């Protein structure tokens, strides 16, 4: 059934409270560029230059971009936040799910 | 007009009276009603207890809603408690009308 002309996924966001849990779900779209030209590149910094001895670094950067969501406000509306923060005395992530589809 | 629900048959009078209880009569026969009695009061518990049923918000507003909030602010005495002589009091009205819907 993959196909140029079916979608392969559809636009899932909200939120939905059943008692002791909140399942919040989230959709956006995203634009990945070439990095690098393809390349892997090492990248440093030494203290000649006038940088301090406390900022050198040593590492390489990858044509590769991740996906993060670590902040609430991804998962979280204000209006859901509100419903967290006033009605309750804990939280913790229980699981995750996660998908890309409708890719060009 | 005042507020609240009306009923046709809302929750019914409960009526409550101390039994008289009459001193000594006279002894001798009397058609008169016995206007003398013990004084007396009564004491006792009161429990009421009401089930409410709740309509569940389900509104899809991004932008967080008004809250009712206790100040934050310091102050002599709390907000519905209390004070130093003992005697407990209502600051403020609070009414029901917070979270919004659309027509």
């Amino acid at each position: 059934a993959d196909g140029v002309g079916s979608s392969s996924g559809n636009w899932h966001c909200d939120s939905t409270w059943l008692g002791d849990r909140v399942i919040t779900t989230s959709t956006r779209t995203w634009a990945l560029p070439t990095y690098n030209n393809h390349l892997y590149k090492q990248i440093s910094n030494g203290t000649s230059g006038g940088s301090t001895n406390d900022n050198t670094y040593f590492g390489y950067s990858t044509p590769w971009g991740y996906f993060d969501f670590n902040r609430f406000h991804c998962h979280f509306s204000p209006r859901d936040w509100q419903r967290l923060i006033n009605n309750n005395w804990g939280f913790r992530p229980k699981r995750l799910n996660f998908k890309l589809f409708n890719i060009q | 007009l005042m507020g609240g629900f009306g009923l046709k048959h809302p929750p019914p009078q409960i009526l409550i009276k101390n039994t008289p209880v009459p001193a000594d009569p006279p002894t001798t026969f009397s058609q008169a009603k016995l206007a003398s009695f013990i004084t007396q009061y009564s004491t006792g518990q009161v429990s009421v207890e009401i089930e409410w049923e709740l309509q569940k918000e389900n509104s899809k507003r991004w932008n967080p809603e008004i809250q009712y909030t206790s100040n934050y602010y310091k102050s002599t005495n709390v907000d519905f408690a209390v004070n130093v002589d003992g005697t407990y009091s209502e600051p403020r009205p609070i009414g029901t009308r917070y979270l919004t819907r659309n027509l």
